[PDB]
């Protein structure tokens, strides 16, 4: 009785709905990218009672990443060269270096090309890696690049030299980041440890197949993730609480040689290899391998009841799954993983180091799409980089009878982004309620 | 810049009342950065004007005309009002916030008649 | 591992009437169920694949119905056209497809 | 999204009163689309801000001081205010309706001054 | 289009007291101009919903609760109060700006607390 | 310069010419001139004056 | 070489010179377009160029 309306604005309750999101960062970069504003001064705090559903496999900002990541490559790689006079039928050699091995075509690949004045053709020679170059039919002598049947190559301008920096995604006024932070949180359900922000913590760009890297840690121990709609998932996750050290070298001088197409454009590829030959190599530690292969046997029958767990190496696709993918300077490392994935296990600190032979390539079919190829130039001088790995992308496998087997796959990048995103969703607010209550307005 | 945006979780219908005020505060301060720059703007406005509909103008808090119909929701809340947060009653008187807030345009319209009626004797 | 069993054998049906196939299962599959249609000579076609949703442009004289290990499809309007051979299949582990369910003319 | 722009059309002077309160509400919901986004905002708001020079704040009608003129239109609009509606009377006086709004805006300043004039002693 | 920016150099504390409206006046009427407008419309609203949150609405001047401290600028503004323009000042209390909006908010916080605890009465 | 640069031909349409461009800030902010005639450039003025 | 010819007029056995992929070679192909699309050369009569 006696129940009149009255309308409160500021109210706390949320809803959820797509938004258009925009970046934060450090200081300094290359130059949505450099971006602005700065990262700023971070802020957070706990909703409490809230008890709120998470979805890792449906969420949005997982699409956006991905749909930036794109145009952002393509914002930076259209300035540059456009190598299709580079197309001619190369003549090859492949037998000047006694060690002949992986480098394929060499000087003294042959080829004519067109200089600054129209008319005047010449000759010149580069050295191309054999996964590089296909083979045109019977003339043993006949090669031409590889991607130049179905696409435009363009080479990456020298001066850019990308770089996993951390990246915060900040959303706008009206609209908020909730997140969860129960540690057992398996990607999909409920939780009630909620808490909210305006900007996501750092993620690193980072592109990667097999296993990724220099991603944030989990705060548990080693958590398992998967879609759960079927027992028959495309992709496993394995997101780890203990980071293991992989260092990764090319021992070789490579030497820097500029070609020119005019009017204005620098072709940049490597001249003579200098320097006695050897293969680029990746480590790991054995006793950490172990434990860790260990702990996600140990895990991994949490799901399953009781079969027992074998692993195996890839077995099909392209370089970018059957082996492990990823960038270091200027370069891209493919490097053979066979002698890692072949443990096994059955139902019911840093000494020896893992070595594993790792091939390089120059053109690059850039992981997202067909029509688009690009051609990192070479560099120069001996070649390491640091890394530390911090999960698994691996994918389930028959053969077997009462043991399930595992393999890695997931060349689909957006799981790797997925691999981070997974705390986060985005919400749409209504600040504006009403409610029942004893008064009326006096006039 | 912000803070406290949604502190107010686990507060009741009226014990969220305090901090209504901060949870109000928060506007200040490579094409999808100006995007995000208009809509904050357009999300704004469309909630302080509308409220001028209402006739409520610069307060978070205000009574009106018009009774809280016993109908919509077939309900009463006074009960409940110190153990419930606020979804669980938005989400329940969703079904009738549209024509509620049409009542409250009405009850706000008859307002400027009766003012205007009075003051044109002066 | 799940082998999916489908019965009976054979139905007779005489045009416009009713019928009633019934797929079971070695396992559970929740509902990971599907249902085809085989017209011999040409290629199996999509009934549902839901447990009971639709596909597009099945006439809606088709339903399936089930969960756990129990599921049945059927057709209450059915015409001569209709006539042909059927399908269970599932899809929550290792796929496998049923013998199948005839359906003559009576 | 909106409600109503012009029913009000064929109403007088006076009227057309009660319907203004559904005449101020519609702001509601390939570059131009942006483009048209950004208009609806500064048109709003130029408007909006305008009534607060003229210190009406936000109401739909409201007296003020400075009296009307035998200047302005040379005219009284009493006999016609039943009989006209509003384009024939705006388009009369727009003679002067520039003038008018500074007017308006002066009206609007001795208020404060002899608010706060009033208000110190406290 | 504007109307007389800043005439009002040369003003003391609150000599300037009502020439403020022209300084309010101002927001009437190759893609850099499309930023130009949309700046024109964040760093206006920025000030008016800021005069919300302290309570103050649509007014040029407003008393508060809060009072002035010994703290923040060791001074007394009186004396000196005729004869300075008001950089001089606000480059001065600029050490607590920063504080003193916060205590205007909180000083508003208080005022729906009071009103509404007396108006459920009716 | 065909060494170095992808030479372009102005379109003969175009016909530059130091057509007068007035520079205008948004509103919020303003721009402030200095009309002392001696000013040497750089130090302070004290006739400044406003316009947007 | 149709029989059947008015209306579509160049044909097969229009014939032209096209760059391929590898830009030294240099290939022979054929085509069919409407006597509306070209237009006639001066002088040589089987010559005929796009419009």
């Amino acid at each position: 009785e006696n129940l009149w309306v009255t309308v409160y604005y500021g109210v706390p309750v949320w809803k959820e709905a797509k938004t258009t999101l925009f970046c934060a960062s450090d200081a300094k970069a290359y130059e949505t990218h450099a971006c602005v504003p700065t990262d700023p001064n971070p802020q957070e705090m706990v909703l409490k009672n809230v008890t709120e559903n998470f979805n890792m496999w449906k969420n949005d900002m997982v699409d956006q990443m991905h749909e930036d990541v794109i145009s952002l490559w393509d914002q930076s790689l259209k300035p540059c060269v456009k190598l299709t006079p580079l197309c001619v039928t190369l003549n090859c050699t492949n037998a000047t270096a006694s060690n002949s091995s992986i480098i394929e075509g060499m000087k003294n690949c042959s080829f004519n090309i067109t200089t600054e004045l129209r008319d005047k053709r010449e000759k010149k020679n580069a050295l191309f890696y054999k996964l590089d170059i296909v083979q045109l039919d019977g003339n043993s002598s006949q090669y031409r690049l590889i991607n130049c049947n179905t696409s435009v190559i363009t080479q990456a301008c020298p001066k850019v030299s990308f770089d996993p920096i951390p990246i915060h995604y900040c959303a706008p006024a009206g609209y908020a980041i909730l997140k969860c932070n129960n540690k057992t949180f398996t990607g999909t359900g409920p939780c009630n440890n909620v808490s909210t922000v305006q900007c996501t913590h750092g993620i690193k760009p980072v592109v990667s197949t097999q296993l990724l890297l220099n991603g944030s840690l989990a705060e548990g121990e080693i958590i398992i993730r998967s879609e759960n709609i079927t027992k028959n998932v495309k992709t496993i996750i394995v997101h780890l609480n203990e980071s293991v050290k992989i260092e990764c070298t090319r021992p070789n001088n490579k030497t820097r040689t500029s070609i020119r197409i005019g009017p204005g454009q620098a072709f940049y590829a490597t001249g003579q290899v200098i320097g006695d030959i050897r293969e680029a190599y990746c480590n790991i530690n054995e006793s950490k391998w172990n434990e860790t292969l260990q702990r996600v046997s140990k895990k991994l029958k949490e799901y399953f009841p009781h079969k027992n767990i074998t692993f195996q190496p890839s077995s099909g696709g392209d370089l970018e799954i059957t082996t492990h993918s990823f960038n270091c300077g200027g370069e891209f490392f493919y490097c053979n993983t066979s002698s890692l994935f072949n443990r096994t296990y059955m139902a019911n600190n840093s000494t020896r180091t893992i070595t594993i032979h790792c091939r390089i390539k120059q053109i690059i079919n850039m992981w997202q799409e067909v029509g688009r190829a690009m051609y990192a130039p070479p560099i120069a001088g001996n070649i390491t980089c640091i890394s530390n790995i911090t999960g698994l992308l691996l994918t389930r496998d028959g053969g077997k009878n009462n043991t399930e087997t595992f393999r890695p796959g997931g060349g689909n990048m957006k799981d790797n982004w997925r691999s981070e995103l997974y705390k986060y969703k985005v919400v749409k607010i209504e600040p504006l309620g009403v409610a029942p209550t004893r008064c009326k307005r006096r006039v | 810049v912000f803070l406290g945006f949604l502190g107010a979780a686990g507060s009741t219908m009226g014990a969220a009342s305090m901090t209504l005020t901060v949870q109000a505060r928060n506007l200040l301060s490579g094409i999808k950065q100006l995007q995000a720059r208009v809509l904050a703007v357009e999300r704004y406005l469309r909630d302080q004007q509308l409220l001028g509909i209402w006739g409520c103008s610069g307060k978070l808090i205000c009574c009106t005309n018009v009774p809280w119909n016993s109908s919509w929701s077939n309900r009463n809340l006074s009960e409940i009002w110190d153990n419930m947060t606020w979804l669980q009653w938005d989400k329940e008187i969703s079904n009738y916030t549209q024509i509620i807030y049409g009542l409250l345009e009405e009850s706000q319209n008859q307002q400027e008649k009766n003012e205007q009626d009075l003051l044109a004797l002066d | 591992e799940i082998v999916m069993t489908q019965s009976p054998a054979t139905l007779s049906v005489s045009p416009g009437e009713r019928a009633t196939l019934s797929c079971r299962a070695s396992q559970s599959v929740s509902s990971n169920l599907a249902w085809y249609q085989q017209k011999p000579g040409q290629a199996p076609r999509l009934l549902i694949y839901g447990a009971s949703t639709r596909a597009t442009g099945i006439p809606a004289r088709f339903s399936g119905s089930g969960s756990g290990t129990e599921f049945t499809l059927t057709i209450s309007s059915m015409q001569s056209e209709d006539f042909a051979v059927y399908y269970c299949h599932q899809y929550n582990n290792w796929w496998t497809f049923g013998q199948g369910t005839k359906v003559e003319i009576k």
